[PDB]
């Protein structure tokens, strides 16, 4: 079109991938044509054609793609062919792109070494990929694998340059010249940068210096590689590791104090159900990390209408509703758990997010006189009484795993003291009922 | 009908299906690459393959009869279970794994057992059984380490098979890199074949070398790719085992790091050697008596119901002796057993002093305490386990001599574990329970008048 | 004068004393073990040793002129500085460093430069400089890698010297493990000698191997011990590198885990897709502008007086444009910014709604905010940068047509970030200055009357 | 008896039993596998084994005499200690360890020391020492690195013994992989036997290779298994050592990460150069005096009492100079120190401003602070260490003008360490002691009137 958004445009991601491929062609093929003799005049036109195609990609990015990138300075600026372009020209991205497009004709591939300086496009494409692509540790694995492959690629080109500098086959250390040059130099790079060893030992001073530096860089690059993979796996499995650590700490706590297998099985069932359904052990730790507006809006979009459906809170101010939505505590109940007991006093209101509850009564109990599905509210009358003079009329069991919200007393009071008008409303509602 | 996934029957069948899946994932590639292994014991492989296929059919039967969880309730309707199973990609994987490819034994020959490589598509049963096992077992970290070790073993075995098959494709003994000629008596043995292939695979996947270098370009490519597979996949699982072993001692390392930070603090601020020795004595007591773990941080995710039941089961005997619990209306305890916080006191600690603000109530989990005199040498009476005190100053009382201040000083002889109970928590529990308030006020009056 | 340690002059002298200490720590053992290195450049080594000793004298003069903070003030007394230096162990180490051992040359000959090994005892100065560098570098992880590489190179160089000394003591060329014959022209090159010794030491101290195997028992012992030291060195390198990787990726991993957690919460709940998109876009905007971390949890370590004027210097352009801040006195701005809170807002959040009691008043530092009607499209007035609203709900006027409620609706436009001042904090700052407590009321009355 | 486990005598006996346990864990397998080691030093091994068995018996006696903590108190009843120790797994391990298998020497001969492998079962005592040393040693990272290096040495030595025993079972010199023929003069020596086995084990456990390749199937299998051991257990120990070495400077790691985050905030935010230099100077002072980590985060894992007399001990020299406490009754500092918060102020920082609300006591730990006139140029007398300032505003008196405001403003001449104490904490401390209260009141009124 005429003005694209770099943050959320898939076409811009595709073009940035094309720029990444051009930059990758430059980075991966400059040392090949510098060291290996793969730029013979028989096929030099192919190299020139692909270099000029990558330069055309660079020119298209610097002219008709990076100039029309909208930004924010307090508001979205989509001024086509105005200060939207001027922000790009004042940015370091334009300076790096123009420094990366330095024209050196003079056929030495090192003159194309400025083309490797368009690395900001690669980082921008990466940052778009942790956004638009879920399960982003796969791309990070691919990226660190490509980093290792490029390090071995550079080491193979360096080894071939060292071999040709001393002459091929002049010593057992250098590349002899038999077979595919890139594959065997890459074999040397693998045996070296991973510090596997097993290579013919260096003889001359230049060979020993090269092998020393290549083993030192290999030890550090192998450490970088193993640390990167450890970080990727630790971040990708951070939630699973944390859940397993908490569950195993709980299990060893119960095994320390000889908790019976019924309670242990119930706690393990809660842990597995909470991890499988919720995806996290406590949603409140996530909610307190958020900004207050995001947390409030998420409480709205979860259960605002369900809370507003009850007649007790109708007629009160909406800000108290917002506050109690912020203060609702979501808890799951295992099957056949007593959510309410007949003798137990009432303190809290239950709002079923999911699951079914059953109210027991009649002769000797064991009779479902009413079942409540998801979205129902029971236990609200306990919110009306003050001083603790409330009790549940009948015991309520959870028929299955029931995720439900809690509004306990002294929290509703804690937000009642904030709103005196709602305080009078709930006082008269308690006196009426 | 209906099998419950959380039941023992489902886990037993998970083991009974993991056995053929492990058998496939090892022996299918083992027989495909090592031709002598397939040819020598072909009757045993036929019996085991038929048994594994039967178990695969019974596993698909179970997957039509296992109940899923809809709105928290187990589904017993057979049509819903069948439709749910067939809607999933697991049904496609099972169908792909149980296409009869053994008919190609009559077309390709008996020496091509890779035709049942599709039986490897039952890997989800393996992974489900391993996820279910670590939840049930009492040694989850040990099982996770063994599972990753198993993963290392099967990857080494697969690379051994791939190396032997690549040597077969190039030709045995054509150069030094490949497996030697089969006509050699030492290297023609099946055990030597598999074991030397395993040795090559172990040396390459661990990035050791010490094997004959490649000669042909395809061998160079395979060696490079296998070293890369041993650096990005094998080293990852090795680091995963290291991380599991680190997670075994995560609480131990956290406690030791806290001790080390405190000791560095005492070293820099020139704390006296006696105080450093007694801090070290406190930490040695903490580790020796197994009190390094706090139930508040471990159980913080659990609900009030489950924390309440666990805390009653842990503290049953010590809460039996407490007078307000199980002797009064006894509905109070569930509200307070969540609210009790454990504290540990060294010998000679003064938990409260006369003229000090009493904002908290103590219930003795264990330890000998003493209502000491003003100087402290004389002890009026010794409080045992299950005793509770500090209730006089925590509440307003009729005829209060001092009010909001401790009336006696109590010191712990020996170590002591106490259930601290704050004033706000006690008032939260007691504003709704007037009988316990009356009983506690009477108990406070009985000592306060005297 | 007296040199302040925190000044840049002390850091420059730390570098100027670190150069002779590094020169000693490498080249003294280099010349002691490689005899041709000492013999071929003896005049240059004598000049460099004399220069290093002169710089050591100047360094001990500097420590007599380096002030220390007693009672928070730098000591300018020369005698007190001299006693403070001489009471330190560093005075003993510096005196031991500058004991003239070159006279032992006249007893031992010029082929023994290990006699000035005591010049190593200035090592702490070297460490101190790098310590200071790690505090003052703009590239902390680059310098961490440089420091680790430098230390490993010194240890590898020392072990190369040790290996050459062991080859000399055993005798060159008597077996395949030692360095070969010096009398050979290729092996006798000094560059070849040092470079091959360094190659051997890099091989052994990084557990790569690739060395000729030992022949003698002492060689086997030394190679086992040096491979254990190499296990330690490789573990140090791997641990430091992995810790750096974790340090670089900590913010990315934490905020990506926040994204993953909020995504899982939205999928598990029944949050509408529009709010899911708004949430992901808002987090992406927070990371893209790199302002994810709140200023309360990042500025809480440095002191409050520093924190307030940090907030002044960071948001100077926004605070200078406010009607309330820097109006006439420009003194409340220093105090109020610490208690002031930052909150970001997506477009269309409805920060204020009609019919809701105000909890806090809002300061627009960035973005344009409209005052919308009930329809949500018509904008009455657009609030510029540094503006404010929410004044009349939390402020009280004796004649008010609104009963403690907001009168206007403000809709956010274009990813606005703004400051907030709470109601209790408003009274806390209101009791401070009388000009504010009259100016806010007279500003709000005119808005309230219409 | 009775032996207190927390006492130093118990730790000394832990060392005295750790020495024979390590002796067994090395030498039993060393003499079992290397037959010449047992044969050539038979009388010395007999004496050392008898000494180790005697020490094991005395350890059993100590375990019978070791007091356990029942109900908080140490148990001194003899029969209770016998029944407590006799009911543990440790008693069974001690009995099985001290089974007199040496009677087997007559039966199996003098060449079978592996019958003393049961003496390894006292290993837990060894581990207990490593739990007790690491808790109490002033260099815990150094001891941890040494302990895991010792574990490396144990595993390498055990693998050396296993390699030599496998070579013995196969036959010395039978093929190239095993240890060479022991009738050769060079390789028949016991020292050469042990050190080449140790070199082989070091190469194999570090996954270096560089050893003769296996020939037999059992040799290939053992090399696979031992390389797997060296890449799992040995490399896990390597990763643990690298993690500890990279985290020796844990407080420095946290403080340097804090500096890096704040400096990244400065450079990305583009804060002014002057205040960036100011913050760099503040953190330079924080590291130079090592005031980086806060005492609350370090000490918060201690009880309230322990922190109370730790804060008594640390600040005692400047608490005794305080006019408020340690002079009237010498018990007020025992009552309340933990409520004091240490805060550090830069030179030129104004602690108090003229005529503002005051809520802190500001007890000077260190530094020079000056009462200033309103102009800011002319200053009055400078407060010394241990003095107190700011107590007029925190406690107001009726009849005095501007009691709640500040009588004067305070400027820090240098970096001042102060104890900020809340006014409510001062009321809580001073309601108990009225004499110190009126002693403060008299001087406060005297300096408030003028
Ligand atoms: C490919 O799978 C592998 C996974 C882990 C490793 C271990 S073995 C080891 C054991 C002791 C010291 C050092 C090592 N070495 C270097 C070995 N010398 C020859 C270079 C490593 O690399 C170790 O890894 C770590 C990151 O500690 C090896 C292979
Ligand atoms: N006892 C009773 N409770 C019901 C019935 N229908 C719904 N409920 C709900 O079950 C709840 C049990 O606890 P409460 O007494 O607090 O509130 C009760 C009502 O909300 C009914 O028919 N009988
Ligand atoms: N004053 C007093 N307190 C006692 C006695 N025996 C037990 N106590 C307990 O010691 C406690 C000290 O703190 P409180 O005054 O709060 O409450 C006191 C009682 O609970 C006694 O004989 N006299
Ligand atoms: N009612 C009203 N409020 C305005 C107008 N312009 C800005 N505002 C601000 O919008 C705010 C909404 O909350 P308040 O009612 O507390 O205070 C209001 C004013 O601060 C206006 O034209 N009318
Ligand atoms: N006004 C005044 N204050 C002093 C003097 N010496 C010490 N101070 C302290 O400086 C403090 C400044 O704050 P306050 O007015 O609260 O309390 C003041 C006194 O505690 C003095 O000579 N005059």
């Amino acid at each position: 079109p005429q003005s694209i958004d770099p943050l959320t445009n898939l076409m811009y991601v595709l073009w940035l991938f094309f720029v990444v491929m051009a930059w990758n062609w430059n980075c991966w093929l400059i040392p090949v044509r510098w060291a290996f003799p793969y730029q013979t005049p028989d096929n030099i036109h192919h190299w020139l054609l692909m270099d000029y195609l990558c330069d055309l990609i660079y020119f298209l990015d610097i002219t008709v793609f990076q100039t029309r990138l909208q930004f924010v300075r307090g508001g979205d600026i989509i001024t086509d062919k105005k200060d939207m372009r001027n922000n790009y020209l004042k940015s370091r991205r334009f300076k790096m792109d123009l420094l990366s497009l330095l024209p050196l004709d003079f056929v030495n591939p090192l003159l194309r070494l400025p083309r490797c300086l368009k690395y900001m496009a690669f980082f921008e494409f990466n940052s778009r990929l942790e956004s638009i692509l879920s399960k982003a540790y796969v791309y990070r694995v691919i990226r660190t694998t490509a980093y290792l492959l490029y390090s071995l690629h550079l080491n193979s080109c360096l080894y071939y340059w060292a071999s040709a500098y001393q002459g091929l086959g002049s010593t057992h250390w250098v590349y002899d010249g038999v077979g595919n040059s890139y594959i065997r130099c890459y074999y040397f790079a693998v045996k070296t940068l991973i510090t596997i060893g097993g290579l013919p030992d260096p003889k001359t001073l230049f060979e020993i210096v090269f092998q020393l530096l290549n083993y030192f860089t290999g030890v550090f690059a192998f450490s970088v590689m193993i640390g990167q993979m450890r970080d990727v796996v630790g971040a990708a499995t951070a939630g699973q590791t944390y859940y397993r650590s908490c569950m195993d700490s709980t299990v060893k706590y119960m095994n320390f104090y000889k908790i019976p297998k019924s309670v242990q099985n119930r706690v393990k069932t809660w842990y597995e159900y909470t991890w499988h359904s919720q995806g996290m052990l406590d949603e409140s730790e996530l909610m307190v990390q958020l900004p207050d507006k995001m947390r409030l809006d998420l409480a709205i979009d979860v259960n605002y209408n369900i809370v507003s459906k009850v007649a007790l809170f109708q007629g009160c101010d909406r800000q108290m509703i917002f506050d109690m939505l912020k203060r609702l505590r979501s808890v799951v109940y295992l099957p056949n758990d007593y959510v309410c007991k007949k003798g137990e006093i009432g303190r809290e209101m239950y709002i079923i997010q999911a699951g079914q509850v059953q109210v027991l009564g009649g002769p000797d109990g064991k009779s479902v006189l009413v079942t409540l599905k998801a979205g129902s509210v029971f236990g609200e009358i306990s919110l009306l009484a003050v001083g603790g003079g409330n009790r549940r009329t009948a015991n309520v069991v959870a028929h299955g795993f029931t995720n439900l919200f809690i509004l306990d007393k002294k929290d509703l009071n804690e937000i009642l003291v904030h709103y005196p008008e709602s305080q009078k409303l709930l006082r008269k509602k308690a006196r009426r009922m | 009908v209906v099998i419950d996934p959380s039941g023992n029957t489902y886990y037993n069948w998970l083991f009974c299906i993991t056995l053929p899946v492990m058998y496939n994932w090892t022996m299918v590639i083992a027989r495909a690459c090592f031709d002598e292994l397939q040819s020598d014991y072909l009757e045993y492989w036929l019996i085991l393959d038929y048994v594994s296929d039967i178990v695969y059919l019974i596993d698909m039967f179970v997957r039509t009869r296992t109940g899923y969880l809809e709105q928290g309730l187990l589904v017993k309707e057979e049509l819903k279970l069948i439709n749910k199973y067939k809607s999933n990609l697991q049904f496609k994987l099972d169908v792909l794994s149980l296409i009869p490819t053994d008919l190609l034994y009559f077309k390709l020959g008996w020496n091509y057992p890779e035709i049942r490589l599709n039986r490897l598509l039952r890997f989800s049963r393996m992974f489900e059984f391993f996820q279910r096992t670590e939840t049930r077992t009492n040694y989850p970290n040990i099982f996770r380490i063994s599972n990753l070790v198993m993963y290392i073993v099967i990857i080494i075995h697969w690379n051994a098979c791939v190396f032997y098959s690549i040597s077969k494709a190039i030709g045995f003994g054509n150069d030094t890199w490949v497996y030697p000629d089969i006509n050699d008596p030492e290297f023609g043995r099946l055990a030597r074949k598999y074991v030397y292939s395993l040795y090559w695979s172990t040396l390459t996947l661990t990035t050791i070398g010490e094997t004959p270098p490649p000669v042909r370009d395809s061998e160079y490519v395979f060696v490079v790719v296998d070293f890369l597979i041993g650096v990005l996949i094998f080293a990852t699982i090795v680091g995963n085992i290291g991380s599991m072993i680190s997670n075994m001692n995560a609480a131990r390392a956290e406690f030791q790091a806290r001790i080390d930070a405190i000791k560095q603090y005492m070293h820099f601020r020139n704390v006296s050697k006696d105080m450093e020795k007694r801090v070290i004595k406190w930490f040695d007591y903490l580790w020796t008596n197994k009190k390094t773990v706090d139930e508040k941080e471990v159980l913080k995710y659990l609900p009030d119901k489950l924390r309440a039941e666990i805390a009653i089961n842990v503290h049953l005997d010590t809460l039996k002796k407490v007078r307000i619990f199980a002797d009064c209306e006894a509905g109070l305890l569930v509200e307070l057993v969540l609210k009790l916080q454990p504290q540990v006191y060294s010998p000679g600690d003064y938990i409260c002093k006369k003229g000090d603000i009493g904002r908290e109530m103590y219930i003795i989990k264990e330890g000998k305490l003493a209502v000491v005199a003003d100087d402290g040498v004389t002890q009026f009476v010794v409080l045992s386990d299950g005793s509770y005190f500090g209730e006089i100053s925590i509440l307003n009382i009729k005829g209060s001599k001092a009010g909001n201040r401790r009336t006696a000083n109590i010191k712990s002889i020996g170590y002591s574990d106490l259930f601290c109970l704050s004033k706000d928590d006690l008032m939260e529990a007691l504003t709704e329970y007037p009988d316990a308030k009356t009983m506690l006020e009477e108990k406070g009056k009985q000592i306060l008048m005297k």
